């Protein structure tokens, strides 16, 4: 039974090191999104 | 004077892009070496000369 809550626990904290993941990587892809921003330019 | 008057051309421009930015180099220095430059020297030594 501890041996369980201790797997859940640990897994909780795996889930929040995915989480961080997710903001690094879509703070990345905003960075790169900005950086190709569409251009109202009609030439 | 007005027989020797330079014109004023409108050279078609080679769109490049520098991997996300378009813009056509060659209408500019057309336009700013013969256009504003070389033509301007010109109208001004016939603009005297009349």
């Amino acid at each position: 039974a501890i041996l369980l809550a201790e797997i859940n626990y640990q897994m909780y904290l795996d889930r929040q090191i995915q989480e961080r993941i997710l903001l690094t990587n879509s703070i990345m892809l905003l960075q790169n999104l900005k950086a190709a921003q569409p251009t109202a330019d009609f030439s | 004077t007005s027989l020797y008057y330079m014109k004023h051309q409108d050279f078609d421009c080679g769109r490049v892009k520098i991997l996300f930015f378009s813009f056509c180099l060659g209408r500019m220095m057309g336009d700013l070496f013969y256009n504003y430059v070389f033509r301007y020297v010109y109208n001004f030594f016939l603009a005297i000369f009349g």
